[PDB]
Formats: C-alpha cells, structure tokens, sequence
C-alpha cells in the first residue's frame, strides 16, 4: 500500500497473508468462512508451497493473535493467464477452521444484483495489504489500508494500455499518490454499506504504482459469486 | 423508488417481489421481525469489524 493509513486493532480482520518457505509475506487474501480463502491466481505462481497467516497487523514481532493455516485445496480459476491476467481469482481451502477473535473474522459475500446497483456504485471501495508502501523499496511490516474511488469503466479503459476485460474494475486515483502495490495482489477489497462490509474485488495489478495517469485493477468479485459457491462446496 | 429508494429500508439486501419491498440477510444473519433489520446469530458475523 502506498499513502493510506495503519488498520487500527481490529479494523481489517478478513485480511489474510500467503507467507512462503521463509515465513515472508509476498500475497495477500480475504477471509470468506471458517474454511475459505479467497485471492489471486496469479499469486499461486510467486511460489510453491505456502500457507496462510491470519490475525496479523505488525510482520516484525508476535503479538499473540496471530494464527498459521495450511491449505488442503487450491482452486484456482482454469481460465486464467498471465497474458491478460483475465480470471484473476482463486480459492483456497484451509485444513482447519479458522478461529474467529479480534482481528480475525470473515467479510461478506453480498447477492450479484444488489451488489452491482448498491455497492458498486457507492464513491469508494477500502483496499489492504502488507505489500510495498513505494513503487521500489521492501514490503511493510504493518498492516495498511486505504481508501480507493470507483474510477468511470470507459475512463480506466482509456488510460489502462492492457485490456480490462469484464472482470476486472479500477480503483484509485488519477495523479494522487495512493495506491495498491507490489505484495497486495489477492488482498480484499471491501465495500461498506451501513457499518457492513462487503467483498467487492481482488487486488490484481498496476502499471507501477500511483503512477499518474495510472489506476488500479481489481477482479470483479460479483462475475464470480456462482463460482466462488462452488466452490466452497467442492 | 422501492430498493432504489434508501435500500427499501432494508438492513441488506434489497429485492423487489410482486412489485414491493423484500429484505433479505447474509449468511449468519436472521431477518427481524420488523422484516427489515439483519440480526446477527453469532460473535463474529461477516463484514463487521471487530471493535471491542
Ligand atoms: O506486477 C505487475 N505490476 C507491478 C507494478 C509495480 C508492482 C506491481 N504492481 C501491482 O501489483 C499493483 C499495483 C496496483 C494494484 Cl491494485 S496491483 C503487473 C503489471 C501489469 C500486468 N498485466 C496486466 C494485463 C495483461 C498483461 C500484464 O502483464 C501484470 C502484472
């Protein structure tokens, strides 16, 4: 995360992080239920074996809240492809429950229609991640979250030089200096609807990094609220 | 406006049956009688922060 702000004890407790063989962070997810996972597809490509962290807000040292998962099942979406980064979505189940507590407690799916005309459509969605806080420089030890506006589909696809397909949305702002970063792929992005809230996108990619001109592109959550049904059942 | 008009006065989601207002909860949470308010059944209900 790049600008933004430190989340607060108990503020962003759906946040999960994908630690490798070294027990470093290098994706982020969101917690759907005691057993489920939610994150990119192109993060199950920054390495081999991994496992998920939860209830985590400070990487240096541990406060006790904290709580290692290893995954059973990875599904990730067959339709994806680092040559667009279209279906850019994976879901991964824990082999054991997720104990809810401070800090760690699931966000919630919301119904496709009211989603799309409620949510959606509301000024801003809240992005998170312990990934880099400048385009060059190491991931954050600190949990950090950020506010990011729902940017016009016709003006994002006009300043995006990749495609942005159906299932993606862009999130940000033009020349301003906030933005997602390198480490907060798959990481949640939330939408708040009267102290709720709900799961709206997938941390997916950038050019650069708060870059003007420049915004970012997160995986359309409610094109896959059917999949990610089966798959929490599969 | 129905749902388009302040939700319907639903606590979440919002859909319009029969031409009228129709509240509905998500998971781990129960509709009140007032059909309109979401109750939670447990400690730790999705999408609420955990400030306390
Ligand atoms: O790794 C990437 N960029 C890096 C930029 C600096 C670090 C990363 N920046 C991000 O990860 C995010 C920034 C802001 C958000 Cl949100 S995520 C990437 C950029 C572009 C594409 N890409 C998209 C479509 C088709 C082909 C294609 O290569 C894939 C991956």
């Amino acid at each position: 995360i790049v600008g933004g702000q430190e989340c607060k004890d108990g503020e962003c407790p759906w946040q999960a992080l994908l630690i490798n063989e070294e027990n470093e962070g290098f994706c982020g997810g969101t917690i759907l239920s005691e057993f489920y996972i939610l994150t990119a597809a192109h993060c199950l490509y920054q390495a081999k074996r991994f496992k998920v962290r939860v209830g985590d807000r400070n990487t240096e040292q541990e406060e006790g809240g904290e709580a290692v998962h290893e995954v059973e099942v990875v599904i990730k979406h067959n339709r994806f492809t680092k040559e667009t980064y279209d279906f850019d979505i994976a879901v991964l189940r824990l082999k054991t429950p997720i104990t809810f507590r401070m800090n760690v407690a699931p966000a919630c799916l919301p119904e496709r229609d009211w989603a799309e005309s409620t949510l959606m459509t509301q000024k801003t969605g809240i992005v998170s991640g312990f990934g880099r806080t400048h385009e060059k420089g190491r991931q954050s030890t600190r949990l950090k979250m950020l506010e990011v506006p729902y940017v016009d589909r016709n003006s994002c696809k006009l300043s995006s030089s990749f495609i942005i397909t159906q299932n993606m949305f862009c999130a940000g702002y033009d020349t301003k200096q906030e933005d997602a970063c390198q480490g907060d792929s798959g990481g949640p992005h939330v939408t708040r609807f009267k102290d709720t809230y709900f799961v709206t996108g997938i941390v997916s990619w950038g050019e650069g990094c708060a870059r003007k001109g420049k915004y970012g592109i997160y995986t359309k959550v409610t094109a896959f609220l059917k999949w990610i049904d089966r798959s929490m059942k599969t | 406006k129905l749902c388009s008009l302040d939700n319907g006065d639903c606590d979440q989601f919002c859909h319009e049956e029969q031409n009228s207002v129709v509240c509905s909860c998500a998971r781990g949470y129960t509709l009140a009688d007032n059909g309109k308010a979401c109750i939670p059944t447990g400690p730790y209900p999705c999408g609420k922060q955990t400030l306390e």
